[PDB]
Formats: structure tokens, C-alpha cells, sequence
């Protein structure tokens, strides 16, 4: 508690009433930890701090459900093509309509 | 110097003011500058 | 823990512990959870489920106890001590057991 | 290559996984 | 080009509500 | 009807086939 | 080709009521 | 409208060998 008061983790003080234990890893392994903790129904997850961001129990649950960072990095890259294809698709109706008409002409013959 | 508290589950979605400044900057820049920015970002992230 | 282990959890079906760890009035509820979550207390009845619900809604802590007879015991630890809740919890066990048998 | 463009490169990579998701959600909604 | 550059200024200047109206004409009227 | 997109719509109709092809090439190739 | 150039200009200039005639023929008369 | 009626006649009048040239522009020149 004296450590937390003088450090940046001042909002973690209420979480340390009574018996407490710390589950810490060099990298975020929330999804692995949660399923192991779910095996014990009476063990509570009081929250904590991930990457200098204090989160509650639901924050850890949401963090685990969030996809991996490399996939999230590519989502911004993936969205760039959507912006470019948006304007292109506006004028793409005419080529699609013309192709269908030509195909039907052969079928009727 | 002190981390903000965890927002309530029932509270509406809230975004930190630091990100708000970045959002307005992106819209100001032209697509040609962003397209050159996008090319550098894709190689940098790899 | 020792006193509660002697009585046992035979007439208790499910124990639900709800509290907000970030609040300043949940210390008593957490102390109650520690006593109930003890191995000695839980070993008395393996059919009794102990559930700890952690929420960040700011609501006052509450403890819900469900017995085999269907009666529910609700103790609100916002202004109650751990010892008082344990005594009330023990008294209901000593009474619900007699009614069932 | 422009100094202003180079500045945004550092900011985007520096943001954490949780912080990036907040930025990504806002940008898509603002564009639409 | 003197055409694509002016296009970018239009999207940025339009308000969030007016983007939907622009999209509707380009998505429903032109289809 | 903003006072900017109106000019762009009128220009497209007035463009010829050769000028349209060059305009479409920039979007498809230069920006991709 | 001149044939394609004529068609593109006509479609844009057609009114909303006139476009419906073209759409009806393709979806119904040709099917 | 007269513009649409002219387009239908031209397609049927063209021979099969000359049809391939028209279809090539749509699929390759425009794409």
C-alpha cells in the first residue's frame, strides 16, 4: 500500500483489502489466465493494470476477446482498400450490367 | 502521473482526450499525403 | 472458518457473493468470501456451489444464499460486519436444516 | 517523407493494442 | 491532378450527417 | 447538395472517353 | 469506339422516370 | 426512348466474329 500511494497505481488501493495475490507475466496472457481461473468458481478476479491501464474484471474479459495486435494492425491496412474500393464500386455498376446483358444474348440464341 | 480509474461497465463508451486530437488531424490531411503516409505505415509495421 | 466448518453446508444449495472491489464498503463482504471459500467449509458439502461475482457497477455488495428448501437469505454487507453476517448465515443453517429433517 | 507525415508514423506504432482499437472505431464512424 | 485533389476536400468538409445523404445518392440512385 | 461536388458531377459528363480513361487510371493504379 | 461513347452520355442524362423503363426491360422483358 | 432502341439493333446486326472485339474492350480496356 505505501508503494501504490506514491506510485502511478494510486487507484489500486481498494483492491488490496484482506488476502491478495498477484498474477503477473511479462506479456499479456489474459485468455490463458481466465480459463484457468474459471475452473475455480469461487476465485474472484478483482482486476488489475495492463500496459499502464487499470481495468476491472470485465476489462480483462473484453481484452481477452479482442483479437491479436498483428491482426488489429492489418485492420487499418485492410480498411484502406475499402476506402479506395468505395468510389470505384460506385461506377462498377455499369460494367456489371453490360456483362450480364451480353451473357443473356448468347443464352437466348 | 496517476493512472485513471477503470470506467464502470454500465457507463457509456468514453474515449481519452489524447486520441481526440489525432482524429481531427487525419481528416485535415489530403488523401495524397495519407496515401504516401499509408505506404510508409504498411512497410513500417512489417 | 473453523466455527462454520463444524456446522457444515448441508442445507445450503448455492452461495453467491456480489461485491465491487473498487468500492470502500466491500471489505466485510470480501472477508465473508474468504471464510466461505475455505477448503474446510467447502468440504462439508460438495453439492453447495460458491460463486463470487465481481462487478464494477458501483452497487452495494450483496450476499445471496439459496437453501435446499427454496428459501433465500440475502445479507447486504454495506453496513454489516463479517462476523455479523457469519452469525446470521450460521443461524439460518441451524434452522433450515431442522425444517428439512 | 514530410516531417508532419513522419510524426504520425511514430504515434500509430506507439499506441497499445487497447488504445489502437479506440482510434480505429472512431475513424470508421467519422468517415461514414 | 487538378481533379482528384479537389475531391478530397469535399469529403473532409462534409459533416457526418451529410455523408449519409451523399452515399445514398451514389449507392441507391446510381443503382 | 454541397457547393463542391456539384462541379465534379458536371465535369464527368463533359469529359471525353480518352480523358475519362486517364482519370480512372489514376484511381486504379496510382492510388493502388 | 463511338458506339460506347454515345451510350454512356445518354444514361447519365436520362431522368428518373426514363431510367425505370430501361430497368424494367432488363429485369422483366429479357427474363 | 430512341437512344436505347438504337443500341438493341446494333448488337443483333453484328456478326459473331466481330462481337468478340466489342466484348474485349469491356473486359480488358475498361478493366
Amino acid at each position: 500500500k505505501p508503494f501504490l500511494e506514491d506510485s502511478k497505481y494510486q487507484n489500486l488501493l481498494p483492491l488490496f483489502v484482506g488476502h491478495n495475490m498477484l498474477l503477473v507475466s511479462e506479456e499479456p496472457k489474459v485468455k490463458e489466465m481466465v480459463r484457468i481461473l474459471r475452473t475455480v468458481p469461487f476465485l474472484p478476479l478483482l482486476g488489475g493494470c495492463i500496459d499502464d491501464t487499470i481495468l476491472s474484471r470485465q476489462g480483462f474479459i473484453n481484452y481477452s476477446k479482442l483479437p491479436s495486435l498483428p491482426l488489429v494492425q492489418g485492420e487499418l491496412v485492410g480498411g484502406l482498400t475499402c476506402l479506395t474500393a468505395q468510389t470505384h464500386s460506385l461506377l462498377q455498376h455499369q460494367p456489371l450490367q453490360l456483362t450480364t446483358l451480353l451473357d443473356q444474348y448468347i443464352r437466348e440464341q | 502521473e496517476a493512472l485513471a480509474g477503470a470506467p464502470l461497465d454500465n457507463a457509456p463508451k468514453e474515449y481519452p482526450p489524447k486520441i481526440q486530437q489525432l482524429v481531427q488531424d487525419i481528416a485535415s490531411l489530403t488523401l495524397l499525403e495519407i496515401s504516401d503516409l499509408n505506404e510508409l505505415l504498411k512497410k513500417t509495421l512489417k | 472458518a473453523a466455527a462454520l466448518a463444524r456446522l457444515g453446508l448441508r442445507p445450503v444449495k448455492q452461495v453467491r457473493v456480489q461485491f465491487c472491489p473498487f468500492e470502500k464498503n466491500v471489505e466485510s463482504t470480501r472477508t465473508f468470501l474468504q471464510t466461505v471459500s475455505s477448503e474446510k467449509v467447502r468440504s462439508t458439502n460438495l453439492n453447495c456451489s460458491v460463486i463470487a461475482d465481481v462487478r464494477h457497477d458501483g452497487s452495494e455488495p450483496c450476499v445471496d444464499v439459496l437453501f435446499g428448501d427454496g428459501h433465500r437469505l440475502i445479507m447486504r454487507g454495506a453496513h454489516l460486519t463479517a462476523l455479523e453476517m457469519l452469525t446470521a448465515f450460521a443461524s439460518h443453517i441451524r434452522a433450515r436444516d431442522a425444517a428439512g429433517s
